């Protein structure tokens, strides 16, 4: 079944951005009740879309800066690698790096 | 036996041809009140040209029977549409179908 | 409970006798200082003289013509003679019976409005 | 059959995928045999919020009510953007009862939010079809359109013969409501949802009647209360926008139809004591002439030539120049005031001496008169004040006198109206005394105030000698249960009153008063008492604008309340309110508002908003509650809507027992009052109902050992209720209920049921359909039982059987084989639950026998599809007896519709506009026909588990490239639903 790929891609990027920003502010009310349930669904969806190749080059740049602003840049930071993560989020992000 | 009901009047002037495309934004709905096909919440102006039998003949006849911009209720008979579990899981066997159809454009 | 059956109302020309009868049927309470608020068509109820228990004629705004008003003590019917009919006299005569004395009210608004206002009759007068 | 449990879903998932290999046959069969039914798996569809606004024009009918029996109003639309968020723009105009219409935002019955017409208390019109009891009734109108911009909807209501009629652009709408109950005050109401601008044409000053009202129908602007200025407000709100923020608002008090009935205290019934003359003359002499004292040489100077009839309103004659029979009415008048005093229990005092001893005859030099000389006839009697007990006493004198006059005027035929119309028997002053404006009150009672202070000067100083919807509890979610640390949360008292505030355990009961049990630690600031498993004086009563601090410290196991930055010492002087508090499950912010109460629950979202925190709490070491919480804290309010919930096994008074397998007795669920004839015996009306419904057929076609062919051809079902020995049939009510029965009436009877007959209209005016809708189709057991049967010691054990028939939609009741004349005929696709409403009068009360009769299949074959052709009676664990619990919790929505209401113009009228579209995902329980919020599952963990395993079953059945199954699943889970669930953070 067909769902708008570009709209889903933009929504996934914006949702991952707001999730990373919320994790940077490390509030005591994470989405879904915990940092795991906040991150692992979004990261899994991003990994699925990336392995499907829906995301464009600019989106890939955005995700690379999202994972690491210092390491990945074309020139706070709140590096997604930098923040402490639970095991499942680490596994999904290892899939992304793979 | 598709049943026409005029929910909201439209043009009353321009009616579909055999061989005219209609973009419709319908709300498929069962007799008991359970929707099964919400093209509007899927943002689908479903394009179908009348008379080519790509659409269930009750819905196609109702769309040709209605005019552009006229919101109407189609009560399609299970004989005229999905006699035996059309799209199994979506449609129960032998159930009347209600479609809230309007013609966005008559192309 | 004290309903006032005002009767008459026949069409007579100016100068024709019209003795009308308002039968004040009801309890003896709220019966004195009772007056015929003749509501002129589209023009409001002018008060005919106000007679109290004992026929105390007290002239009111509509005393223009003849206006012989006298209440029978036992029959409890007001006889109002209208021989001198005037174009100003045409109205739905609406007798109301109250317990407040005329110009003498130790109560305030509750008893000021505590009147058994009954339905009159349309005295059409040339 | 057994019920909703996730282990069967686990089994179904294990059927599909085996070691990474998809079994296509099982994946197709589970889909085909589970998904199309949509009766066992919870459904989720996104719907729109619906908000209703009324003009607070409450009108009604009663025995002697001052209200008129006919009213009429209009509403015309300025703009509608239809289908703004891919859903029908909910626009409905009509009336609604003030007691029963509870359109709480979110949730609701059916597959969507409820407006005017989704309940049997409100009757609306969508422009195309009438609405009542959450069903659409197609009507015939010339327009045949939903109410569009630049369209006027006229709506009139007649109470003498109950009928609500509609009219579209001056064209009558064929089909009207009829025979609806008049219990309560009807008010105009529109439901607009989002993207709608409408305006109320109430006539007169409040808008213009674009179409003339039908004859005999008074404009609705002629019913606004004298003490109240016309406005537009929501029907009932648990949250109101304010300057500081969301002001939580408790339940409001609405006028009942009994208020408008003026029953006074009878004064002529009592005789007078032999002291009648003595007080009567002394009270009469002054009251003869106070008005003269106020009007001679200040109003119009009297002339003896006439008698107060040509600009001579005052008069000064102590000899009573007016005729003596007319004048002694004043003596009998003061006697009547004495009778009224006797009716109010006032005796003859003689506390002081005669006031004539200190009489000060006050004749001013300006005041003089020709006739009878110039003398101050009224008895001034120097000066005398009024004791406050006597001020309230003369207030009730004026109340009783005005109620007597109002009852007499109602007997004459007078009715209340905003604009006085004497010829039409309409005036603005016959509303009851508490409904009278204050100026009218004091103008009534001033003369009796003078008279009563004269009575005191004489010496006659004689004195005249639960609903579960008056408290609303707002608590934090159970997800934010704190178990350690120090927390601070403020609560501001905008309106002073009974507003308990404190910390509650997550197991807080919904209907139990906040702090009455051990589950809460609260402070009542109205009278200043701390409550936890009792009451004790503590602190001081608060004022308007006062903030309570509400700190917990679980390191020290204590709770502190501070008023305006000052610690409230207890009666013993200790600072801490409660001491030695176990952590237990946790603690949550909580506040119970009383009737007409406003409180600002200022949690510590931002310390800048948290006032007095540095004064008390920043220094002491208390973290503000939800300091770092990015999203606003989610709250739960006591819905106060009666809901049918399963009977708890540990219920202190009620027990349900299952007996089955007997050769003669069929399967049966009996009710037993455990503690009957004990210190704690509850004789409350218990509303019991089976969990599963018997749905009626879509089309109502004309269709000793029992005959098997008749058994297979049977479309009727049998179900009996046996009343136990010693239980009064006069307290039982056996029958069926619709899934929207919400009536927890403690004295319920057959005349309290909701019943509206929609009589369809034809062009000629003759009736077309005249179809009745009722909330519960039941029959009283006292009707079956013979009158005169007393004690119930005969042990008759009467059974009431309900022979229902689904092919024709017809049910008939029987008792011990005797056929009853009570027959009911209902609509197709109607869900009836077996139900008995019984007042317990015995140790054993009633028992549901789920048996069958001759050539009649049992109700198991009716509810359960798997047993459709099974004639053997049975009762699986799903079929359980459920009690009507009065109050349950309800999640407060994160966002509410922002509705702008304001008077557009002197002729345009009041206008209501909403432009912000709000959507929510609804979790619809199919068999109960009610939709909750999908976020509401965060606290109902059983439904959360079942829905999570349902989604997991969906994923397993569409897994491994089942494109056909994925297409089948897209119907159940739409793209909009998926995107909204993705974006949703709560």
């Amino acid at each position: 079944p067909a769902i708008p790929l570009e709209a889903l891609r933009d929504k996934a990027l914006r949702m991952l951005g707001e999730a990373v920003r919320d994790g940077g502010q490390h509030a005591r009310d994470p989405v879904g009740g915990s940092v795991e349930f906040q991150f692992v669904p979004v990261l899994k969806l991003v990994s699925t879309l990336l392995v499907m190749g829906i995301f464009g080059d600019e989106d890939v740049k955005q995700i690379l800066k999202m994972i690491e602003p210092e390491v990945f840049t074309e020139e706070l930071e709140e590096g997604l690698l930098q923040m402490k993560l639970p095991e499942s989020v680490k596994l999904q992000m290892c899939n992304l790096l793979e | 036996g598709v049943e026409i009901e005029t929910i909201s009047p439209g043009d009353g002037r321009t009616f579909p041809k055999k061989g005219q495309t209609c973009v419709v934004h319908y709300t498929g709905m069962l007799q008991n009140g359970k929707k099964f096909d919400s093209s509007r919440d899927r943002n689908k102006p479903f394009k179908f040209r009348i008379g080519k039998q790509e659409v269930i003949k009750g819905f196609e006849e109702g769309a040709a029977q209605m005019s552009l911009g006229q919101r109407a209720k189609l009560t399609c008979t299970p004989d005229v549409a999905y006699g035996a579990t059309g799209h199994p899981g979506v449609i129960p066997p032998n159930a009347t179908l209600i479609f809230d159809v309007e013609l966005l454009n008559l192309e | 409970q004290v309903q006032l059956q005002e009767s008459g109302g026949g069409l007579m020309q100016a100068g024709g006798s019209l003795r009308l009868s308002c039968t004040a049927s009801g309890s003896i309470f709220s019966i004195n200082s009772m007056g015929w608020y003749r509501q002129a068509p589209g023009k409001q109820r002018e008060l005919v003289a106000t007679i109290t228990s004992g026929n105390s004629i007290n002239y009111a705004d509509s005393v223009k013509g003849r206006f012989t008003i006298s209440r029978d003590n036992a029959k409890n019917t007001v006889y109002l003679q209208m021989n001198s009919l005037k174009p100003e006299d045409t109205a739905v005569y609406y007798c109301n019976a109250d317990r407040v004395p005329n110009g003498y009210n130790p109560w305030g608004t509750p008893n000021d409005e505590y009147d058994y206002w009954g339905q009159g009759t349309q005295v059409t007068v040339s | 059959k057994h019920g909703r449990n996730h282990k069967v879903l686990d089994v179904l998932c294990s059927l599909c995928v085996c070691n990474g290999v998809a079994v296509r046959s099982n994946q197709d069969l589970i889909t085909e045999n589970l998904l199309p039914g949509r009766e066992l798996l919870l459904q989720t569809n996104l719907i729109n919020y619906v908000t209703s606004i009324r003009p607070n024009i409450f009108v009604g009918r009663a025995e002697g009510s001052t209200q008129y029996g006919k009213w009429y109003f209009e509403v015309m639309v300025d703009e509608v953007v239809p289908f703004l968020t891919a859903q029908a723009t909910h626009l409905r105009v009509g009336w609604a009862l003030t007691e029963g219409y509870s359109p709480y935002p979110g949730g609701g019955e059916g597959w969507g939010g409820n407006g005017v017409g989704d309940d049997l208390y409100s009757y609306g019109f969508d422009g195309l079809h009438l609405w009542t009891g959450h069903v659409a009734r197609p009507v015939t109108s010339p327009g045949q359109h939903l109410l569009a911009p630049e369209d006027v909807v006229s709506c009139c209501l007649d109470l003498s013969v109950p009928s609500i009629s509609f009219r579209i652009n001056g064209c009558p709408v064929q089909g009207v409501f009829e025979a609806f109950n008049l219990d309560g005050l009807f008010f105009p109401v529109v439901s607009f949802s989002a993207g709608v601008k409408v305006r109320f044409l109430l006539g007169g000053r409040h808008g213009e009647f674009k179409f003339l009202p039908p004859p005999g129908y008074a404009p609705c602007h002629e019913a606004v209360l004298p003490r109240e200025r016309l406005r537009l407000e929501p029907i009932k709100e648990y949250r109101r926008e304010g300057p500081r923020g969301p002001h939580l608002v408790g339940p409001s008090r609405c006028l009942s139809h009994t208020d408008f009935v003026p029953c006074p205290v009878d004064t002529v019934q009592i005789v007078l004591p032999p002291h009648l003359e003595r007080i009567r003359e002394k009270l009469a002499e002054n009251i003869h002439e106070l008005w003269a004292l106020t009007r001679i040489e200040q109003g119009w100077t009297y002339g003896p030539v006439r008698d107060d009839n040509k600009r001579l309103h005052p008069c000064l004659v102590n000899f009573h120049s007016l005729p003596e029979p007319e004048r002694n009415y004043n003596l009998q008048m003061s006697g009547e005031t004495l009778k009224t005093l006797l009716a109010l229990g006032c005796h003859v005092g003689m506390a002081d001496e005669k006031a004539e001893d200190n009489l000060k005859k006050t004749k001013l030099p300006k005041t003089y008169m020709m006739s009878n000389g110039y003398k101050p006839a009224p008895l001034d009697l120097s000066h005398v004040r009024l004791t406050p007990a006597q001020t309230t006493l003369v207030d009730r004198l004026a109340e009783n006198g005005h109620n007597v006059w109002a009852r007499d005027r109602v007997a004459q035929g007078w009715s209340y109206s905003a604009v006085q119309d004497i010829p039409a028997r309409r005036n603005p002053r016959l509303v009851p005394y508490r409904l009278l404006d204050e100026a009218t009150k004091r103008s009534n009672r001033d003369s009796l105030c003078q008279a009563v202070r004269t009575l005191l000067g004489y010496g006659y100083n004689i004195e005249p000698p639960s609903r579960w919807d008056r408290v609303r509890i707002f608590r934090a979610e159970k997800s934010y249960t704190v178990q350690s640390g120090r927390w601070y949360f403020e609560f501001e008292a905008v309106t002073t009153g009974e507003m308990r505030v404190g910390w509650a355990r997550p197991e807080l009961r919904p209907d139990v008063e906040l702090g009455a049990d051990e589950l809460a630690y609260v402070f009542n600031g109205h009278r200043g008492q701390r409550w936890h498993l009792g009451s004790e004086p503590f602190g001081r009563p608060w004022q308007s604008g006062d903030v309570v601090g509400c700190m917990i410290d679980l390191t020290e196991n204590t709770i502190i309340f501070t008023l305006n930055g000052e610690v409230l010492m207890s009666d013993s002087g200790s600072e801490t309110a409660f001491r030695e508090i176990e952590i237990g499950d946790g603690f949550l912010p909580v506040c119970s508002l009383g009737p007409g109460q406003v409180g600002h629950l200022n949690l510590g979202q931002d310390v800048s908003s948290l006032r007095f925190f540095a004064i008390c709490g920043l220094q002491e070491g208390f973290e503000p509650f939800a300091i770092n919480m990015q999203r606003p804290v989610t709250t739960w309010f006591s819905k106060s809507l009666p809901q049918f919930e399963p009977v708890p096994p540990e219920h202190p008074h009620y027990e349900v027992a299952r007996m089955d397998g007997t050769v003669d007795t069929p399967p049966c669920l009996r009710l037993a009052h455990r503690t009957w004839g004990s210190q704690n015996s509850l004789v409350e009306m218990l509303f019991l109902r089976l969990s599963l419904p018997v749905q009626f057929h879509q089309h109502f076609r004309c269709t000793n050992r029992d005959d098997p062919e008749i058994i297979l051809n049977t479309t009727t079902y049998y179900y009996s209720v046996r009343v136990f020995a010693g239980q009064e049939p006069s307290c039982v009510w056996v029958g069926w209920v619709t899934p929207d029965y919400h009536q927890h009436d403690m004295n319920f009877d057959l005349s309290k049921v909701r019943a509206v007959t929609v009589t369809m209209g034809d062009e000629q005016g003759n009736v077309h359909s005249s179809l009745k809708c009722s909330n519960c189709y039941m029959v009283w057991g006292g009707d079956f039982v013979s009158p005169g049967q007393q004690g119930r010691i005969s042990h008759t054990d009467l059974v009431i059987g309900c022979l229902v028939d689904l092919a024709t939609g017809l049910m008939t009741f029987t008792a011990n084989g005797k056929e009853s004349n009570t027959f009911f005929q209902v609509e197709p696709n109607t869900k009836l639950f077996p139900a008995v409403f019984v007042l317990p009068t015995h140790q054993n009360v009633i028992q549901f026998e789920l048996g069958k009769q001759k050539n009649i299949m049992p109700l198991s074959a009716a509810m359960f599809l798997s047993e459709r052709k099974n004639p053997a009676p049975q009762c699986p664990p799903r079929l359980e007896v459920q009690m009507l619990m009065p109050v349950s919790w309800s999640r407060m929505p994160n966002h509410f519709l922002q509705v702008e209401t304001r008077r557009a113009g002197e002729r345009l009228g009041w206008a209501v506009q909403c432009q912000d579209p709000l959507t929510m995902m609804a979790l619809h329980i199919p068999e109960e026909n009610r939709c909750m919020d999908i976020l509401e599952l965060s606290e109902r963990l059983d439904l959360q588990r079942f829905h999570s395993h349902t989604l997991r079953l969906y994923r397993a059945v569409c897994a491994l490239g089942n494109n056909r199954v994925a297409h089948a699943l897209c119907s159940h889970v739409d793209q909009a639903q998926l995107l909204h669930a993705l974006e949703d953070a709560h």
